[PDB]
C-alpha cells in the first residue's frame, strides 16, 4: 500500500514562495498514477490546487495557475507543490493526493474521472510576519 | 478558377492604416448584435469578412449572462461582412465548434471546427460547405486549433493542431489538408517547446507561423512550414523583445531555443512579420494586462539576439482594453507583393468589468503602407454605464 | 462551486441525505463523488462514480444522480458517522475537481 | 442541368457529428424570432436550408399565446439557411398551409402544402415557385403528408399522403409526381396498417420510409418505393427495439407483420437507416414522454425479430425535451456513397412548461461518419425563466 | 370550452334567452347545437344548425347565432321548460364536440 | 471645457495638490499645460507637455497625467504659491485651446 507523506517549512513570509514536498513510498511514480495537492484553510472547505505526471501533463485550478507549479521528481519518488507571492489568505492545511483519474492506472474500465483515493496526513502551513 | 499560389514578396511596411473596423458593442447598446469572441479576418477571392465565435445570444439578451465561459454548446463560427456589426440578421453560419479555422485556397473554402466534451472532443473539416473529414481527439485534453485563417498553396492547406495540457508539453500536429481531406500529418519537430493558436501567413516560399507558449514563457515560437514537400521546423524568436501577455520586462539579450521564463502558464495568441530588415512585432502595452496595443520594426528579430525597435505605432492606448490579435493577408490583390494586414480583438466586460454579466468583443484591423503615414487611436468606444 | 446545505441531522438508525446541487458542466454532465472529513484528518472517498463505493466502505453509504443534483444517503445512522460531507466533480468550464463545501452532519442524542 | 439519380450507396455509419443547429429560442429571447413547429432539413443543389412551419408570429409577441394549436390560417411553410434561427428577417415563405412536404429533383424544388378545415381539406403542389397542380380530400378527415423532405429519382418523387382517422383505420395514398404534376398514385398496401408522417430516403435502388403508427402500436411501419416502376409494398420492422413514443418496454422477440400493442393512439415520427448490417434505429430515451433522444446499431434490424443493440450514441439526455425527428441527405455531395443525416426537434413551452403560453422548438441536426467519434449533448440552452 | 352564464330566469310566458359564446375554431365556424337536460334523464337534442329542430320540438325553441356567440330563445316559457340547457359545436381544434357546460333556466312563480 | 475643483489648500511646507478632468478629445490625447494666474497679472506658464516646466519655473511645481485626469503638484508650498490654477488643452473637436476655468489654492496660516 503506497504511503503519502507531506513535508517541508510550516512558516512563510508574506510575498515569499511556498515549497511543499510530498513523499511517496511503497510506489514507483514513474508508473503513472497522477500526484496532487488539495487546500484546506482553517475553517473552509476543500479546494482542489492541481495535479500532474511523471509525462508533466499536469492540470490546474484557473485561480491559482501562474501563480502555482506541480512538479514531479520520479528518481526520487517525490512530487512537490510551489505557491509564489503567497498571502494571508494562503493560510492553509495542504494535503497530497493519488489520483488514478484519466485511465493513468492502467486501466480502461475505470471511470474517466475517478477522483482521489489516497490522502497523505496533510500538513498545515502559516502566511505570517 | 485555380488554386492560389505563393509567389509574390511581402511590400515594404513603413506605416500601418485602418483596414476596418466594427464599432459592436457600440452598436450593440441597443440593437440585435451577438455575442462573440476570438475573431479574425479572412479573404475570399473577391471578398473580405470578419469570422467569430459566437455566444449564441444577442448582448442585451438574458442569455448574455455568464457568456465569460468559451466552450459550450451552444457556439459556433460565424462570418459576415467586413465593418459590419455581427448582427443576428445578417450574418452566415460556417459550422459548429467552440474553436475553429478556416481559409480559401483559390476554389472555395475550408473550415475546420472543434466541438464536445473536455476529453471525447472532436473535429469537422467542412470544405465547400459540405463536411468532408473528421478527426478524434489524441491526448484527450480539450482540442485546439489556430483561431486565425490558414494558408493555401497550391491547394494544400497545413493546419495546426494541439491536444494535451495548457500547462505542460502537449502533443502537436500538424495536418496537411487538400479539398478538406487529409494528405498526411506531421508531428511537430524543432526547438520550440508549446504551441497554441499559431497566426500564419505565407510569401514566396513557405508559410510562418507565430504561436503562442502558454507553459515556459514570453518569448514566441515560430514555426516555418514548407507545404510543397509538407515539412516544417521551429525555433524561437531571438529577440529581447517580448511579446507575450504577461510578460517580465525586457532583457537586454534574448534566446530562442528556450522559452524566456517569469510567467508561467499564461499568455495571449499574437502574431509578427518576420522579414529581414522589414521586420514588426505586436504586442501589448501593458505587462501585465490585456491592455493596449503596439507595433514595433525590429530588424532581424527573428535571429538578431540583441536587436531593438528603430521604429513604431501605437494602435491602442494602455488606458484601453485590448485583446488577442492576429494577421492575415490578402492573396488575390494586384500587384507584385502582398500587403500585410493584422488585427486585434477588444475585449469588453468581464473579467475586468464586473458591473455587467456578459463579455464581448469589438474588432479592429489595419494594413500595411508604404508611406509614413500617422498615427490615431482605436478604441471600442462603449460607455459600460449604458448597459448597467 | 457546488451547493450543498451547511447541516444535516438525524437520530441513531435513521435515514438521512445530504443533497449537492449546480451546473450542466459538472455534476449535470459528469459523475459525482462523496468525501467524508472527520474533525482530525484528511477526508475519505466514500461514493464514486455516483454510487459506486470503494472496498471497505459501508453499504450504508449509497450515492445517487440525476438532472443536476445529487445525494448521498446513510443508512442506519451511527454515532461514529458524525463528519464533514462533501460533494465533488469536474466541471469542463474549469477543467478540474470542484468541490461544494461540506455540510455538518449531527448525530442526536 | 438534369435530373437527380439514385445510384450511389450509403456510407458506413460508426458514428455521428453535429452538422447544425440554430439555437431559435435562446437567441428568441431578445430578437424578432419566429415560433415554428415541425421543422426538417432540405437540400438544393449547392444549398441546404430549414424548413419549418410557423405561427405567423414572434416568440415574444402577444400573438404567441396560444401556439399550441396546430391547425389555423395563420400557419405557412417557411425556409431559411442552415444554423440561424428562423427569423422575420430571413426566411422565405415556400408556401400556406399547416402540413407540408418538399423536395430537388436536380432541375428544381416541389412543394406540397395542405390547407383548409378538418373536413373540406386540400392541398396545392406547387413546382419552381409556380402552383402546379391541386389534390382535394377523399376521407374528408385532416388530410395530412409527411413533414418531413420527399425523394426523387430520374424527375420522379414519390409522397405519401394521408386521410381519415387517427385512431383508427385510414385511406393512405402514393402519389407520384414529376415537374408538380401527378404521374399517377396507388392505395396504399401490404402489412402495414396505419401510416403517418413518413420519414425518407433513397440509395442505389429505392426509397425506404419509415413512418408512424399512430393507432395500435410502437412498431414502425416501413415503406419500400420503386420509383421507376412506381409500386410499393410495407411491414414493420422486425426488431424487439420499439421506437415510437410512449412505448411498452422492450420484449425479448419483435414482430413485423402486426404493430406491437400497448400504447394506443399515439406516437412520434421518426425515422431509421435500414442497411443490413449497416443499420441505425432513432427513438426517444423515455418511453412515456418525448424525452431525450439516442441512435442504435441494431444490425438487420428490419428483419431479425431477436436482434438487439451492439453500439449506440445519446444525442439529447433525457433530462432535455425532444421531439420529432427524421433523416435527409445531401444527393448531390462527392463521393461513392451518401453520408446519411438525420434531425431532431427541441420542443419548449407548452404542454410540458405552462409558466409561459406559447411553444416553439430549436432544431439540431447530425450527420454519420466512417471515423469513430466521441459523443456530446446537444440540449437548446433556453432558460424557461427569462421568458416569465 | 364554450362559454354559458350559470343561470337564466322568467316568469310564465315570457321570453328569455340563453347565451352561448367564444373562439373562431367551434361555432364562429361550424354550426352551434342546443340540448335541454330535465334532472331525471338524458338530454334532448332542441336546436341543430344554428335555427333548426328537430320533429316533436315546439317552435317556441328559435336558435340563432352571428360572430362567435349564439343564443337560444324560449317564447311562451313555460313550467315545463325548467332545465340545463347546454350549448354544443364540433372545434376544429380538438376534432370533436365541444360543450359548454349548462344553463339553469328557472321559472319564477 | 475641462473641470477643475474650485479650490484647494493647504498650510505652508505640505505638498497640496489640483486636479483638472475630462474627455478623451484633449487632454485624453493632447498634452496639459497649467498657468498660474496671480490677481494683479497675466497667467504664468508653469507645466507644459503634462510634466516639462519653462526656464525660471521652480521644481516644486510638477506636472503629471493619466487616462483622461491630470494633476499639478506643488510641493514645499509657500505664502507666494497662494493664486488661481488652470488647466488647459488643446482640444481637437473645438481645434483650439480649452480652458478649465480655475482652482484658488489658498496657503493657510
Ligand atoms: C505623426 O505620426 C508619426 C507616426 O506615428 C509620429 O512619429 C512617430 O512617433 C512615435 C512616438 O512614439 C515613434 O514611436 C517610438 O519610436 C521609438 C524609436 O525611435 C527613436 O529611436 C530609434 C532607434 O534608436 C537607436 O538607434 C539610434 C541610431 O543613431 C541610436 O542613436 C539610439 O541610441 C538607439 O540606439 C531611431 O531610429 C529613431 O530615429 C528616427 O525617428 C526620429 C523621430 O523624430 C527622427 O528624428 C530620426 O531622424 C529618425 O528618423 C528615434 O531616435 C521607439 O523606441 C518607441 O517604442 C518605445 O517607447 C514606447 C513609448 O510608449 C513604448 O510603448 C514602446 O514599448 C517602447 O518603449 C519600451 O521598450 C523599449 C525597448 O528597449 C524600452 O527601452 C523602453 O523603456 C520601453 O520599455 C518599457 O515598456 C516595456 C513593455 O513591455 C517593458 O517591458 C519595459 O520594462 C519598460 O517598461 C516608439 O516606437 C514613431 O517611430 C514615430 N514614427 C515615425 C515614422 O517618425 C509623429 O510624431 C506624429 N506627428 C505628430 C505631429 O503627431
Ligand atoms: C467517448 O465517446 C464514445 C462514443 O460515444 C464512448 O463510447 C460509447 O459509450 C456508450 C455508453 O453509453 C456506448 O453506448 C452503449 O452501448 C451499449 C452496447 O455496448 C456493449 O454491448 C455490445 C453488445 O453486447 C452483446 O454482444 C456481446 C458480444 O460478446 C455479448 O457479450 C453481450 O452479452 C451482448 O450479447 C458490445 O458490442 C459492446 O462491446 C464494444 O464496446 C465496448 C465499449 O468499451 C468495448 O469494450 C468492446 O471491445 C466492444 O468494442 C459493449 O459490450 C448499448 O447497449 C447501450 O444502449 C443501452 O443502454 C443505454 C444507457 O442509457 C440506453 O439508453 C439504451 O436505450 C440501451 O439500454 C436499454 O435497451 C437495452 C436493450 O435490451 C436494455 O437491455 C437496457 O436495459 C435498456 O433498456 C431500458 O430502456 C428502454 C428504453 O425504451 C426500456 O424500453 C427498457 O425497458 C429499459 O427501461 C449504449 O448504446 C457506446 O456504444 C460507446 N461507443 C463506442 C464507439 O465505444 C466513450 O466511452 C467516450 N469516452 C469517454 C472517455 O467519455
Ligand atoms: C446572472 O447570473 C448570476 C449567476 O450567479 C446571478 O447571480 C446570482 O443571483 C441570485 C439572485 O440575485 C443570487 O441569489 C445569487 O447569489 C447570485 N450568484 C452569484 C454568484 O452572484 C445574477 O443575478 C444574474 N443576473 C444578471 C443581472 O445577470
Ligand atoms: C393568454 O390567453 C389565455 C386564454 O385563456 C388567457 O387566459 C385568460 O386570462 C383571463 C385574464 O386573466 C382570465 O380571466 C381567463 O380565465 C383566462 N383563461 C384561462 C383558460 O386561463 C391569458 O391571460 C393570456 N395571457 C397571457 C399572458 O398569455
Ligand atoms: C502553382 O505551382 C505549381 C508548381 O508545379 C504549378 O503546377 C501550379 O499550376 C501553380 N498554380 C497555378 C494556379 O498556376
Ligand atoms: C437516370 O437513369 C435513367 C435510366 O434510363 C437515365 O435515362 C437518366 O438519364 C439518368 N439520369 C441522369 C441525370 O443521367
Amino acid at each position: 500500500q503506497v504511503q503519502l507523506e507531506e513535508s517541508g517549512p510550516g512558516l512563510v513570509k508574506p510575498s515569499e514562495t511556498l515549497s511543499l514536498t510530498c513523499t511517496v513510498s511503497g510506489y514507483t511514480i514513474s508508473s503513472g498514477y497522477y500526484w496532487g495537492w488539495i487546500r484546506q484553510p482553517p475553517g473552509k472547505g476543500l479546494e482542489w490546487i492541481g495535479c500532474n505526471n511523471h509525462r508533466g501533463s499536469s492540470y490546474y485550478n484557473p485561480s491559482l495557475k501562474s501563480r502555482v507549479i506541480i512538479s514531479v521528481d520520479t528518481t526520487k519518488n517525490k512530487f512537490s507543490l510551489k505557491l509564489s507571492s503567497v498571502t494571508a489568505a494562503d493560510t492553509a492545511v495542504y494535503y497530497c493526493a493519488r489520483d488514478p483519474s484519466f485511465w493513468s492506472s492502467t486501466s480502461r474500465t475505470s471511470p474517466y474521472y475517478y477522483g482521489m483515493d489516497v490522502w497523505g496526513q496533510g500538513t498545515l502551513v502559516t502566511v505570517s510576519s | 478558377r485555380n488554386f492560389n499560389n505563393l509567389t509574390k514578396g511581402l511590400c515594404t511596411i513603413n506605416s500601418w492604416h485602418i483596414y476596418g473596423k466594427d464599432n459592436a458593442v457600440r452598436i450593440g447598446e441597443s440593437s440585435d448584435v451577438l455575442v462573440t469572441r476570438e475573431p479574425y479576418v479572412s479573404c475570399d477571392p473577391d471578398e473580405c469578412r470578419f469570422y467569430a465565435l459566437s455566444q449564441g445570444t444577442t448582448i442585451r439578451g438574458k442569455h448574455s449572462n455568464g457568456t465569460i465561459h468559451d466552450r459550450s454548446q451552444y457556439r459556433a463560427l460565424i462570418s459576415w461582412p467586413l465593418s459590419s456589426p455581427p448582427t443576428v440578421y445578417n450574418s452566415r453560419v460556417e459550422c459548429i465548434g467552440w474553436s475553429s479555422t478556416s481559409c480559401h485556397d483559390g476554389k472555395s473554402r475550408m473550415s475546420i471546427c472543434i466541438s464536445g466534451p473536455n476529453n471525447n472532443a472532436s473535429a469537422v473539416v467542412w470544405y465547400n460547405r459540405r463536411p468532408v473529414a473528421e478527426i478524434n481527439t489524441w491526448a484527450r485534453n480539450i482540442l485546439r486549433t489556430q483561431e486565425s485563417e490558414c494558408v493555401c498553396h497550391n491547394g494544400v492547406c497545413p493546419v495546426v493542431f494541439t491536444d494535451g495540457s495548457a500547462t505542460g508539453p502537449a502533443d502537436t500536429r500538424i495536418y496537411y489538408f487538400k479539398e478538406g481531406k487529409i494528405l498526411k500529418w506531421e508531428s511537430l519537430t524543432g526547438t520550440a517547446k508549446h504551441i497554441e493558436e499559431c497566426s500564419c501567413y505565407g510569401e514566396r516560399t513557405g508559410i510562418t507561423c507565430t504561436c503562442r507558449d502558454n507553459w515556459q514563457g514570453s518569448n514566441r515560437p515560430v514555426i516555418q512550414i514548407d507545404p510543397v514537400a509538407m515539412t516544417h521546423t521551429s525555433q524561437y524568436i531571438c529577440s529581447p523583445v517580448l511579446t507575450d501577455n504577461p510578460r517580465p520586462n525586457d532583457p537586454n539579450i534574448g534566446k530562442c531555443n528556450d522559452p524566456y521564463p517569469g510567467n508561467n502558464n499564461n499568455g495571449v495568441k499574437g502574431f509578427s512579420y518576420l522579414d529581414g530588415a522589414n521586420t514588426w512585432l505586436g504586442r501589448t502595452i501593458s505587462t501585465a494586462s490585456r491592455s493596449g496595443y503596439e507595433m514595433l520594426k525590429v530588424p532581424n528579430a527573428l535571429t538578431d539576439d540583441r536587436s531593438k525597435p528603430i521604429q513604431g505605432q501605437t494602435i491602442v492606448l494602455n488606458a484601453d482594453w485590448s485583446g488577442y490579435s492576429g494577421s492575415f493577408m490578402d492573396y488575390w490583390a494586384e500587384g507584385d507583393c502582398y500587403r500585410a494586414c493584422f488585427y486585434v480583438e477588444l475585449i469588453r466586460g468581464r473579467p475586468k468589468e464586473d458591473k455587467v454579466w456578459w463579455t464581448s468583443n469589438s474588432i479592429v484591423s489595419m494594413c500595411s503602407s508604404t508611406e509614413f503615414l500617422g498615427q490615431w487611436n482605436w478604441p471600442d468606444g462603449a460607455k459600460i454605464e449604458y448597459f448597467l | 462551486v457546488l451547493t450543498q446545505p451547511p447541516s444535516a441531522s438525524g437520530t441513531p438508525g435513521q435515514r438521512v441525505t445530504i443533497s449537492c446541487s449546480g451546473s450542466s458542466s459538472n455534476i449535470g454532465i459528469n459523475t459525482v463523488n462523496w468525501y467524508q472529513q472527520l474533525p482530525g484528518t484528511a477526508p475519505k472517498l466514500l461514493i464514486y462514480s455516483n454510487n459506486q463505493r470503494p472496498s471497505g466502505v459501508p453499504d450504508r453509504f449509497s450515492g445517487s444522480k440525476s438532472g443536476t443534483s445529487a445525494s448521498l444517503a446513510i443508512s442506519g445512522l451511527q454515532s461514529e458517522d458524525e463528519a464533514d460531507y462533501y460533494c465533488a466533480a469536474w466541471d469542463d468550464n474549469l477543467n478540474g475537481w470542484v468541490f461544494g463545501g461540506g455540510t455538518k452532519l449531527t448525530v442526536l442524542g
